[PDB]
């Protein structure tokens, strides 16, 4: 969030979006099999985790 | 070949003297370019088939030419190498030990070269030495030897740099100084600043044989644990490396001891402030901060290790409490007075402890226990281990996953940066990238903290960080060795702004950086982590070993070569709030959080609400400066309260007081109320109080009374001015180098002069100023130069002044010296002063000598708008804005009246009459009832130039002085019955009105003057002129004291018949005599002025006649071309003036004793503005006018002008090439708008000439008045229509009627017994050839014909029904002898026959004679018959203009001459051609046709040469020295062939001008400048029908 | 016609102003001069009205032209909508005493841009979201108030 | 290249106005009598105007061209070709009227 991908970010709000994505993906919860990579995909569908 | 053979017998070697008392050759230009020209000439002539004149001579001369080229090409390089290496081998000491083999080799080479120089000294002939055998071979051998020895010197320097890697930071000359001046270590001490990080001097033994220790610029001193002595280590590199190692070791030992001591303080709580201060004083600031960091980090780590299990008593709370206790102790300690070094250490400790607090307080107390946790691993953690024997391994700094070490390089004391979260992430990402062997590339808007953050990171790790600034501060020749040094010492690099480099520099340094980065990242290969063979890149074609410590940083605002090698971070928005809070807390301020929270938005508003000027700086640097100033103010208030703890002073008032005291001087008049509104918003209910300075104000008041100025206090008159003076004093106290900036017309100069007088009176310190104008003086002569061969240093003006002040002669420190730079600031010369304005306070001359100004000297600039100045110069010094609202009009009037009542004009009856006049005129100036109303009215009317208040009032004051002088003269003429009080009152009042009318709106059209007069009539009650249908401008205030019209003072003149329309014959008229009176008025006061008017409006004639009318005026006529330089004025002085040093100072006076020289300036606005919008000669003349002198470039001495007055004339600025004059120069010189003469004025001035010529034939004398009326009235209709908007050449002037009269007189000159219809037909012919051939449409021509017939009928009705004589109205003097009118067919046949003969005997293409060609031939013939007949052929190209001109010139026998213009044609060649044609026209009488094409005009200077050649008839700036002497001889001889006497040079020049007048016609062929349009007859040579 | 009073009463749009950030600053200064409050004691409070109520409270600054890109306003309570660019009529701008209280989880910081392209952050608005909605969804959907 | 091949028999020389040896090359070609190809005519040299105007002073069996000061013999078949490479340039009337 700070280095690497965060280095390119300039304003606060895209940094906030980057933080949101990073926390939603990079977590111990993602280890659970029924972890949604993206919720409400076309509404009814949801991307699961392999 | 004749010229080539004669010139080769006179060349001289031009021997000069050298510092080693030897001989040298000067003038490479003369001895190369002319020789190359001779080579070209011989090659061309032998190439050309007309070589059957000389065959063997040309080859001999050519081989001699090639021999000269070979010998001189070798000789110049040999001389340069010899002088440079002689300087190196003699000036530098210890050379006997430094490679003595090359010393003896150079001794032999120098012996041979000096033998050759003795030979060439005995024979100073160019070929006498060429004929000496063995010269060329010996010269080539010397060149080879010099090359070899120079290569040896270079390799020795490179070897020495390789020995000590830090020597790569210095240049070759400085390295030579270091390696040569081993005994004089004080010479080495100045170079230590560049090589090392912080040390500036090395503390040596008493006998200068043992290196006891080091120090720094600030004053911090480090004693070496083990001193190294130069005795047993004599080599410079050896003991320098030993000093470096000893510095590392001493730093390590002191760090270990300080850590041991700080463990005692950090054991628990209850820190004793007394012992804490002793510990701080004992250890260096770098070591103190390091010890605090190490203690805090190890304590937090131990506490976390304890907490790892869980809630184990929370020792983190204890660590936080200990940190809080230490912070409270430090906050208390800063409130008490401390030494500056201890203060800086204490502030660094406060900021670092604040960071250490914040970390634990917020990020760690959120339930963290693990010692391997990232949120603890994220922070920069210090680990000190003194067990390691190696110096560089004991201290280890680890950030995130990176594990750096601490290179123990002394950094002096550098200001630290508060660890903002932005700076925290910057450290994180830079450390992460450096771990991955990739340089960091932060980016963002400038002034956000990129370079400073990188430097702070480098200082944290102990790395020596080099900063390479971007703008104008790159030296690519040294960049390679800089990179080599960085890679060989493990230093850092931080480019301040990498994108500012232009493409070539950017690409080159980017390639170098790419190579460096690839070599660096080779150290972290996954399979080559263990580096066996050291990684080596390729710089300067050598394998430079790469040190892992080395790192490169670049900042954007990114190249493709470095995208894959550099990481980037955005620091666009810094954290101003936290920075301000921490800085205020470190300064002892209580409740710093609220103060920061208020101050940051205030500056953000100041970037928003206020206006936008370059000098404004609301950046982060300014905020920090304001904060430190506020800390100083708070400490000063605490100290003052003490002498009558005390933690009750209101902080907000202190903060706003610091803000105002720092910033208000830079504010404009409009912004100040806005600033106070913003203060009332952000800081409500808080008041700002000015410093009283009552001790200085009394002396200021006394000076103002004795300087006739007006003193004030607050809201009364002058309050703003005196406040500005006080702010100037404040800026003088704070810093050196301040510049006072404001619109021209404020009290800038007066402010500093008065304040210097006040300082001299009050403090008792004598103040001597040195006002220097740098624009007029050459920059090379401003600072100095080194001649290419001798390399002798001749100091410049400013250099000489600074050397005189620094030299222990007089007043080095007991007197305050104020170098005031008057003019405009621009990069060209402020480049040198950049190093003097900053904290370096040094002047590095090109010779190499470094000059530091003593503390008393203050380098002030006075400029007007500050728009072409580099931001570096502006930021390096403070400034105060002198708004135009400061200098109030009423205060101007008060100063004027006080000066008039005090200073006698003729420096008691004069003083009495002045006081009476002042008492009379008091109710007008001071009262805002007449003069102020008139001033604002004149400002809201239109004027030919921009209106400046100071000029418009200075002209008024000058005319009032003249009125007082007139009254004095009136009393002088009549001793009895003197000027009575009532007559005085009437005269002074009416003259005051008259002087307002001619000062205000005196440079505007007649309608504008009438509007001003009507407004005055509305706003005054004094006696106005009686007649209400005549402009007030027309009248004159008689010495009796009544309105008398100027027309009554207009006399009549009767010029002689042979002087009709003569070069210089002015006939008196209304405008002429009135402007003559005005010029006398201004010229009495020695006040320069310029007459501004349309071309050919009677400006030069009027002013020239006025000047020569005065008996004490000697006039020298100067022409100001575009390329006119101050050198022209200097030459005029050196020719017509003499320098004497007998007075207190050198004084320049005319050679003619008792004569007031005047340097008349043709087209004073013509000289072109330089690329910084300043005219060199204009600034030079302003320097002469204002300060009454200048500086001699020869000896840098102020010479004052005596009996020199400047008067000029110029066209309106709207015309092409007319750059408006500077406002500073404009206020000195009032201008008079000389408009085209009115109808009645033309009637009178030309009826004089009509009567004069018609007196020749008595019968026609009775028709003079109708002829004049018809001429002027026809010109009238021709002037309303056919304006310049329809056609650019449709301009009409009273010069056309002069040509008209001259032409009619020439026609009647040999003729006699003409009837009335004859005079009318000649008049009609001249009207047709002057007013109709210029037209471009047939409708215009028919309209002109109808008007000609109409005016002929209405003006004189007694002519026969024939229009003039017939329709064609033809004139030719070939058919008969006199200028008799001819018919159509006979003239056509004659012209056709002669044209057939012409193209048969000279040309090759047949010419057809159709109607247009015949008419144009007739016109050009008429032009050639009249001397000074100059023709303007406008028409399509290739239509026969040149051919027809040549044909008619051949018919009339005029020799044809034209310029052979090529691509590389220069001004000097054109002037030589002008000299040749003038010589053939003045002497050796020869009617010459000078046919110039539009393409022939290659430069505008040629057009100016034509402008001065045509109207005047001669070029004053063309004849110089030998040319003048030879032309004088030819003129004096040609005088006695034609029947005149030699007499004097002046009358012979007059006769030469007359001969050029009669024997030179210039014809201009142009394809479809207004000044060039006039003084030439315009012929619309239209395209073939 | 009215001097200072009308200069505040007018429902000036924010899209057309040349420097609308300067307008926000000027409004903040006006509210500060009112009651002599310090400039930093003021934070923007935004309520969306309708039908041009114009019930100004001597601190409300009715502004028009703001476009909510990505959701809708329901009595000042946001709600994600698939239909984008819902016009917001008369979003009243109020300034009140900042109590430095912790903002509840039902608030979001919406960046207010001028152009359709987002390259100029004029100011930020804190809206209350619906109960079911969450800040993460709003942040990722890209909602942002637009003046034009 | 078409002109180069066409007049290679006459040793046509390729040069440009930008070349500093342009005057020397012109003198050599004019004396010997060989065609010349001067490209880069945008920066036209006004020294060529006597040649373009065909001012032939056939005096005393010596046809000469007034090039600067030293007038050189006008050899027959002195064909100087002017050329350029850009199609957008507004030539001055002096050069335009003297060429096809
Ligand atoms: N009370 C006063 N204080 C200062 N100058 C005054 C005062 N009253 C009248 N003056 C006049 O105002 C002028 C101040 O201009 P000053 O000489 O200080 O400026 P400068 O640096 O020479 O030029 P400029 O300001 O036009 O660039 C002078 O002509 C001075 O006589
Ligand atoms: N009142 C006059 N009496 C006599 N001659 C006059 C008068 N007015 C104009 N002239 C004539 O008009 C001409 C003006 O002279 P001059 O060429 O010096 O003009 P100028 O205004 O100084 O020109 P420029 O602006 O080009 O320097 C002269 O020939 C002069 O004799
Ligand atoms: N985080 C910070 N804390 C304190 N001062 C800072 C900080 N960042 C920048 N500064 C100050 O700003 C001034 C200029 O910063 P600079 O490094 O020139 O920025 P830039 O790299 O954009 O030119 C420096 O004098 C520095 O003291
Ligand atoms: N009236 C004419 N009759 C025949 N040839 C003409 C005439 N006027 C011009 N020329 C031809 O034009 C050629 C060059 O004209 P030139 O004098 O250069 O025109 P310009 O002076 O307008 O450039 C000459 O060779 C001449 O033969």
């Amino acid at each position: 969030a700070q280095s690497i991908y965060g280095g390119r970010v300039d304003n606060e709000f895209d940094q906030r979006l980057l933080n949101t994505f990073l926390e939603r993906l990079f977590t111990t919860r993602s280890f659970d099999s029924e972890f949604k990579l993206a919720c409400k995909v076309d509404g009814h569908k949801d991307i699961q985790m392999p | 070949l004749k010229q080539i053979r004669e010139v080769w017998n006179t060349y001289e070697l031009d021997l000069v003297n050298y510092q080693n008392k030897c001989r040298l050759i000067r003038g490479w230009d003369d001895l190369f370019n002319k020789v190359k020209e001779h080579i070209n000439s011989v090659s061309a002539m032998k190439l050309s088939p007309y070589y059957k004149v000389f065959e063997e001579d040309a080859l001999s001369w050519e081989d001699k030419l090639n021999r000269i080229m070979a010998l001189f090409d070798v000789w110049i390089d040999v001389q340069r190498r010899w002088v440079y290496l002689e300087g190196i081998f003699t000036g530098s000491a210890d050379i006997k030990h430094l490679l003595p083999v090359e010393t003896q080799r150079f001794q032999s080479i120098s012996t041979e070269f000096l033998a050759l120089m003795k030979k060439v000294s005995k024979s100073p002939l160019v070929m006498d030495v060429l004929n000496i055998q063995g010269v060329q071979r010996s010269l080539e051998r010397l060149a080879d030897l010099l090359g070899k020895i120079q290569k040896a010197l270079g390799e020795y320097l490179e070897r020495e740099r390789s020995s000590f890697p830090r020597f790569y930071f210095v240049g070759d000359e400085d390295l030579l100084e270091i390696i040569g001046n081993s005994k004089n270590v004080a010479k080495l001490q100045k170079h230590f600043k560049k090589m090392f990080a912080g040390v500036s001097s090395i503390i040596l033994n008493e006998d200068n044989s043992v290196v006891l220790g080091i120090s720094s610029r600030e004053g911090e001193e480090v004693m070496f644990k083990t001193p190294v002595s130069i005795t047993e280590h004599p080599k410079i590199n050896e003991w320098l490396t030993l000093v470096e190692k000893e510095m590392r070791v001493t730093l390590a030992k002191l760090l270990a001891e300080s850590v041991t001591e700080v463990e005692i303080f950090g054991k628990a709580t209850s820190i004793d402030p007394n012992t804490y201060i002793t510990w701080i004083d004992k250890y260096q600031a770098q070591l103190v901060v390091l010890s605090a960091q190490i203690a805090w980090s190890e304590n937090v780590e131990t506490a976390l290790s304890s907490m790892g299990g869980g809630g184990d008593a929370a020792p983190l709370h204890s660590v936080l409490s200990n940190v809080e206790v230490t912070l409270n102790v430090l906050a208390d300690s800063v409130l008490m007075e401390q030494p500056p070094l201890r203060r800086r250490k204490l502030e660094h400790l406060i900021t670092e402890l604040v960071h250490q607090r914040d970390v634990t307080r917020s990020l760690i107390k959120s339930k963290i226990d693990n010692a391997k946790s990232f949120e603890w691993l994220s922070q920069m953690r210090f680990y000190f281990d003194p067990k390691q024997t190696d110096v560089l391994q004991q201290l280890s700094i680890q950030m995130a996953n990176a594990k750096f070490n601490y290179g123990f390089e002394y950094l002096g004391v550098q200001d630290k940066l508060v660890q903002t979260p932005l700076t925290d992430r910057c450290y994180l990402t830079m450390t992460q990238a450096l771990e991955a062997r990739l340089g960091g590339s932060p980016f963002g808007p400038a002034g956000t903290g990129k370079t400073e953050s990188v430097k702070a990171l480098g200082h944290q790790l102990g790395r020596f960080v080099l900063v390479f600034n971007c703008d104008e501060t790159f030296d690519f020749q040294a960049m390679g060795r800089i990179f080599v040094g960085l890679c060989q010492v493990g230093a850092w690099g931080c480019f301040d702004e990498f994108n500012r480099l232009e493409e070539r520099m950017l690409s080159a340094v980017s390639q170098q950086v790419q190579c460096i980065q690839e070599a660096l990242r080779e150290h972290s290969n996954p399979n080559y982590d263990k580096t066996s063979a050291p990684i080596t890149c390729e710089l300067l074609n050598k394998q430079v070993k790469v040190s892992p410590d080395m790192a490169i940083f670049i900042t954007m605002n990114l190249p493709d070569n470095l995208k894959k090698l550099f990481r980037s971070l955005a620091m666009t928005k810094p954290d101003r709030q936290l920075i301000a809070q921490v800085m205020l807390y470190s300064q002892g301020f209580r409740t710093a959080e609220v103060l920061a929270n208020k101050i940051v938005p205030f500056f953000k508003l100041c970037d928003e609400q206020l206006s936008s000027q370059s000098h404004y700086d609301f950046g982060l640097r300014a905020l920090k400066s304001v904060l430190v100033s506020a800390g100083n103010v708070k400490r000063e208030r605490i100290q003052k309260i003490k002498r009558e703890i005390a933690e009750n002073l209101p902080e907000q008032e202190i903060l706003i007081q610091s803000v105002c005291e720092t910033m208000v001087p830079k504010l404009v008049a409009e912004d100040i109320p806005l600033l106070f509104s913003l203060l009332s918003d952000v800081f409500p209910g808080v008041q700002y109080h000015r410093g009283e300075m009552t001790a200085l104000r009394e002396e200021l008041k006394k000076v103002c009374q004795e300087m006739y100025l007006t003193y004030g206090d607050g809201e009364e008159v002058g309050g703003m001015w005196v406040e500005k003076v006080l702010q100037l004093y404040q800026i003088t106290q704070i810093n050196h180098g301040l510049m006072m900036v404001g619109p021209s017309g404020s009290g800038k100069s007066m402010a500093w002069r008065v304040l210097l007088k006040a300082l001299e009176r009050l403090e008792g310190v004598e103040g001597v100023a040195h006002i220097i104008d740098p624009k007029a003086i050459s920059k090379d002569h401003l600072y100095g130069t080194l001649d290419p061969n001798t390399r002798e240093w001749t100091d410049g003006l400013f250099t000489h002044v600074l050397r005189k002040i620094i030299d222990s002669v007089r007043g080095e420190l007991q007197k305050r010296q104020w170098i005031v730079f008057d003019g405009d600031v621009d990069p060209e010369w402020v480049e040198n002063l950049n190093s003097v304005l900053d904290d370096n306070k040094l002047l590095t001359l090109p010779n190499g000598e470094r000059l530091s100004l003593p503390p008393n000297v203050r380098i002030m600039f006075e400029v007007q708008d500050l728009k072409y100045a580099t931001l570096a110069t502006v930021s390096r010094c403070g400034m105060v804005w002198f708004s135009e609202d400061v200098l109030s009009t009423d205060m101007i009037f008060n100063n004027f009246l006080a000066r008039l009542r005090s200073i006698p004009l003729d420096d008691s009856p004069m003083l009495q009459i002045q006081r009476d006049a002042a008492t009379i005129m008091q109710p007008y100036f001071t009262s805002n009832g007449l003069v102020t109303k008139a001033l604002e009215h004149a400002f809201q009317l239109e004027h030919i130039m921009d209106l400046t208040r100071l000029r418009c009032l200075g002209s008024l004051f000058s005319m009032l002085h003249q009125a007082c002088r007139n009254v004095a003269q009136y009393n002088a003429n009549h001793p009895d019955f003197p000027m009575q009080i009532e007559q005085l009152e009437r005269y002074i009042q009416r003259y005051l009105v008259y002087a307002i009318l001619w000062s205000l709106s005196g440079d505007s059209r007649l309608k504008m003057r009438a509007e001003l007069g009507e407004y005055i009539r509305r706003i005054t009650t004094v006696p106005l002129p009686t007649a209400p249908n005549i402009p007030i401008i027309d009248y004159e205030v008689s010495i009796s004291g009544e309105w008398s019209p100027w027309q009554a003072k207009v006399p009549q003149i009767e010029v002689e018949t042979h002087k009709v329309a003569a070069p210089d014959v002015v006939v008196p008229t209304l405008d002429t005599v009135r402007h003559e009176a005005l010029l006398y008025t201004w010229l009495a006061e020695h006040k320069p002025l310029v007459l501004c008017g349309p071309p050919g409006s009677g400006k030069t004639m009027t002013l020239f006649s006025a000047l020569r009318a005065l008996p004490d005026m000697e006039v020298v006529g100067l022409n100001f071309s575009s390329a006119t330089t101050p050198e022209l004025l200097l030459k005029t002085f050196d020719h017509y003036c003499e320098y004497r040093r007998t007075p207190n100072g050198v004084v320049l006076a005319p050679v003619q004793l008792g004569k007031w020289l005047v340097l008349f300036c043709d087209e004073i606005n013509l000289p072109d503005m330089d690329k910084y919008g300043t005219q060199r000669v204009i600034s030079f003349i302003r320097q002469m006018v204002e300060h009454g002198g200048f500086y001699r470039t020869s000896d840098q001495t102020w010479v004052k002008l005596e009996r020199i007055q400047f008067v000029g004339a110029c066209n309106p600025p709207t015309d092409p090439g007319r750059k408006p004059l500077s406002h500073r120069f404009l206020r000195h010189v009032p201008v008079v708008y000389v408009d085209y003469p009115g109808p009645a004025s033309l009637t009178q001035i030309y009826g004089t000439f009509n009567r004069a010529m018609l007196r020749l034939i008595p019968s026609l004398r009775t028709y003079a008045e109708p002829l004049t009326a018809a001429m002027v009235e026809f010109y009238t209709m021709s002037q309303e229509r056919f304006t310049q908007d329809t056609q650019p050449h449709y301009i009409y002037s009273p010069r056309e009627m002069t040509r008209w009269v001259r032409g009619i007189f020439e026609a009647l000159r040999p003729l006699e017994t003409l009837p009335v219809e004859g005079l009318i037909r000649i008049w009609a012919h001249e009207a047709l050839r002057l007013f109709q051939d210029r037209l471009v449409e047939d409708e215009e021509r028919r309209w002109t014909d109808e008007n000609i017939d109409t005016v002929a009928l209405k003006h004189f009705p007694n002519i026969d029904r024939e229009k003039a004589m017939s329709r064609p109205i033809l004139y030719s003097n070939w058919l008969s002898k006199d200028y008799i009118p001819v018919d159509q067919e006979e003239l056509r046949d004659y012209v056709k026959a002669r044209l057939k003969v012409f193209y048969e005997e000279e040309l090759d293409v047949p010419l057809v004679l159709f109607n247009e060609v015949l008419d144009h031939v007739l016109r050009i013939d008429r032009i050639f018959r009249q001397p000074q007949g100059h023709l303007l052929l406008i028409g399509v190209s290739g239509a026969g203009k040149t051919t027809l001109s040549r044909f008619v010139a051949w018919m009339n026998g005029l020799s044809v001459y034209q310029i052979k213009v090529h691509r590389k044609y220069t001004g000097e060649d054109f002037d030589e051609d002008l000299r040749t044609v003038l010589r053939r026209s003045g002497c050796k009488n020869e009617k010459i046709a000078f046919i110039m094409d539009e393409s022939n005009v290659l430069d505008s200077g040629f057009l100016e040469r034509m402008n001065t050649l045509l109207a005047n008839g001669e070029v004053p700036g063309l004849f110089e020295g030998d040319e003048y002497a030879t032309l004088m001889t030819q003129c004096k001889e040609g005088a006695q062939k034609e029947g005149l006497m030699l007499d004097s040079h002046e009358e012979l020049y007059k006769w030469f001008t007359s001969q050029v007048i009669r024997n030179l016609h210039v014809v201009f062929t142009m394809n479809p400048s207004p000044a060039l349009f006039n003084r030439c007859v315009l012929n619309w040579f239209g395209d073939w029908s | 016609s009215g001097g200072a009073k009308e200069l505040k009463n007018i429902h000036v749009c924010l899209g057309g102003l040349f420097v609308p950030e300067a307008y926000i600053t000027a409004t903040r200064q006006y509210v500060a001069q009112a009651n002599s409050w310090s400039l930093e004691e003021l934070c923007l409070e935004v309520n969306v009205t309708t039908s041009q109520g114009a019930t100004l409270d001597a601190c409300s600054f009715g502004v028009t032209g703001l476009k909510l890109q990505g959701a809708t306003c329901n009595n000042n309570k946001l709600s994600l909508s698939n239909a984008i660019s819902t016009a917001l009529p008369l979003t009243q701008l109020r300034w009140v005493k900042q109590t430095n209280t912790e903002k509840k989880a039902s608030v979001v910081t919406l960046p207010v841009y001028l152009n359709f392209t987002r390259a100029d952050l004029i100011f930020t608005v804190d809206f209350e979201i619906a109960t079911k909605e969450d800040p993460r969804s709003f942040y990722e959907r890209g909602v942002a108030v637009l003046c034009t | 290249e078409f002109i180069m091949n066409e007049y290679k028999d006459r040793k046509i020389t390729r040069t440009s106005f930008l070349d500093d040896a342009f005057r020397k090359n012109l003198e050599s070609a004019l004396r010997f009598g060989n065609p010349l190809l001067v490209q880069d005519v945008e920066s036209y040299d006004p020294v060529l105007n006597p040649v373009l105007n065909r001012e032939v002073r056939r005096t005393g069996g010596r046809v000469l061209i007034t090039l600067g000061d030293q007038d050189i013999d006008l050899s027959p078949s002195f064909v100087i070709f002017l050329s350029t490479r850009d199609p957008t340039v507004e030539f001055p009337p002096d050069l335009c009227s003297r060429v096809t």
